[PDB]
């Protein structure tokens, strides 16, 4: 595989990431959309797809010295290190099933389950823009996208 | 050190990694060792090939109108693109792995450097219709208009010893006959064909000899016969290397540096980059110099 | 049990005509494999009068 | 590739006799283990034909 996908923040050689720490509530996989809640705990979003004003908050992969990878789920009830995405960076998202990415530059909406999808940019908040031409069929595949 | 809840196990973190392939970069290892070094910024290079002309009359006396003509010219171009790649870890991890003396950075500088050369092969052997200045595309060694296309008739994976040399000379005669080129040629084969050229001959009924010992005994034109992993199945390639055939020009040699850390929690990052380009020689009229088999 | 570490391969590369576009980073993962050490034994013996 | 690790080399001893009619007994024991190598991707190193 010439496109190795073992780091969820691949967005330039001079751009550092912005980290939002917090507590866990469930066991999600790295690369999914999050939403902070009451107390100081983070979990999956579970908001509607047609709701604006959400912050671009994805789950960073955990450190190598804590048993973390791009497919290892997080341990519940602990400190999950996340990423707030600035506009103009590339990040590996995680799409849903049965959608093909044909052109580099389509709009990336947010599904209600914590994954992303190609939606019409007239009724949902556009988070990012596609940057890789692949076709996915299993829910949970990593697709490169630019956050602008 | 050795929590007594689990003191049965024994670890030796030294690591192995992964070995590359069989005949991975044999062709590119020869081109980049004979390459000419140009300055960076020169995106296009050029060269000239003149022609042949001249009309001639004959008589018994000599008093006839002598004719005259001259020689035209045309130019051939290449292109120099830039390749790059990077790698990096965070701050809390690398200070942890520095404690137990795990070399987790030198096991990347010897690893991205392999992938940097390995995506030159996707440009050398497949090309790209994305890097074009005026007309200097490259297209790839199996789709270019500067590469002679020749269709094989017999499958070289199942044929006998006699049909191999009968269909290897029909490949070499698209360089000696219909393209007028000379000099020592060299051949590059699939990994699968190099397997099947080890089996029983079928003709030499004295002892046991293999098909590879027949090809380099009947055809001494082939100066170098190696395997290369970029081909797969029933496909071969014969050409000339050097400045008068398939050649490469290096823009900037492979260098590496470290992005400097400003704050105390700046992540470690390193960058490797490289720039070179490829072109095969053509004559003025259109006499090619490389043949790609099927 | 005796364990041993086998790491992986990585690297992303983009081709550029100009030389100034955003380049890509990666890192090396790791995993382990393990063997086991069991014990074999056997015995033999005769009586006293024999 | 295919390798072995010896826990304890092959040794032998005699169960000592206490009384005058204790039977003669001897014990041999041994301990080792086997494993073939395996990469990260699953690129193996041994082939078993049929």
């Amino acid at each position: 595989m010439a496109n190795s996908k073992n780091s969820i923040f691949v967005g330039g050689a001079g751009r550092v990431k912005q980290t939002i720490e917090g507590l866990a509530q469930s066991a999600f996989k790295p690369g999914q959309l999050l939403a902070r809640a009451a107390g100081d705990a983070i979990d999956v979003t579970a908001k509607a797809s047609t709701t604006y004003g959400n912050e671009f908050l994805i789950c960073d992969d955990q450190p190598q010295t804590l048993g973390g990878g791009t497919d290892v789920a997080v341990t519940a009830g602990d400190t999950v290190q996340a990423i707030s995405v600035l506009p103009g960076q590339y990040v590996l998202l995680s799409f849903a099933a049965t959608q093909n990415v044909t052109t580099k530059g389509a709009a990336v909406a947010s599904n209600g389950d914590g994954n992303f999808k190609l939606g019409n940019p007239a009724t949902e908040q556009t988070f990012a823009v596609t940057e890789e031409i692949i076709n996915v069929t299993t829910a949970g595949t990593l697709v490169l996208c630019r956050a602008i | 050190m050795q929590r007594v809840d689990e003191m049965y196990r024994l670890v030796d973190s030294t690591g192995t990694g992964e070995d590359r392939d069989w005949g991975n970069q044999t062709l590119l290892g020869r081109l980049l060792s004979q390459a000419q070094t140009v300055s960076i910024g020169k995106k296009v290079i050029e060269s000239r090939r003149y022609s042949e002309a001249g009309r001639i009359n004959r008589s018994m006396s000599g008093q006839t109108d002598i004719d005259m003509d001259k020689t035209k010219s045309s130019y051939q171009k290449m292109v120099i693109p830039v390749f790059d790649g990077a790698y990096g870890r965070d701050f809390r991890d690398y200070e942890a792995m520095r404690s137990e003396m795990l070399p987790a950075l030198a096991e990347d500088s010897e690893e991205i450097e392999f992938t940097l050369l390995d995506d030159v092969n996707d440009y050398l052997w497949n090309g790209d219709a994305k890097l074009k200045v005026d007309t200097a595309v490259w297209g790839g060694l199996k789709a270019d208009a500067s590469v002679a296309a020749y269709s094989l008739g017999a499958d070289l994976t199942t044929a006998t010893e006699a049909q191999v040399v009968a269909e290897l000379l029909a490949l070499l005669d698209v360089l000696r006959i219909t393209n007028k080129k000379s000099g020592p040629f060299e051949l590059y084969i699939s990994p699968q064909i190099m397997s099947n050229w080890q089996k029983l001959a079928g003709a030499n009924t004295n002892g046991f000899m293999n098909i590879m010992a027949a090809v380099r005994a009947l055809i001494p034109e082939f100066s170098v016969v190696e395997a290369d992993s970029a081909l797969q199945g029933n496909q071969v390639l014969c050409s000339v290397v050097g400045t008068r055939g398939l050649h490469a020009k290096i823009g900037m040699m492979m260098s590496s540096y470290q992005v400097p850390r400003v704050m105390h929690n700046d992540p470690y990052q390193f960058v490797k980059w490289f720039a070179a380009g490829f072109q095969s020689n053509n004559s003025f009229s259109g006499l090619k110099s490389t043949v790609y088999g099927s």
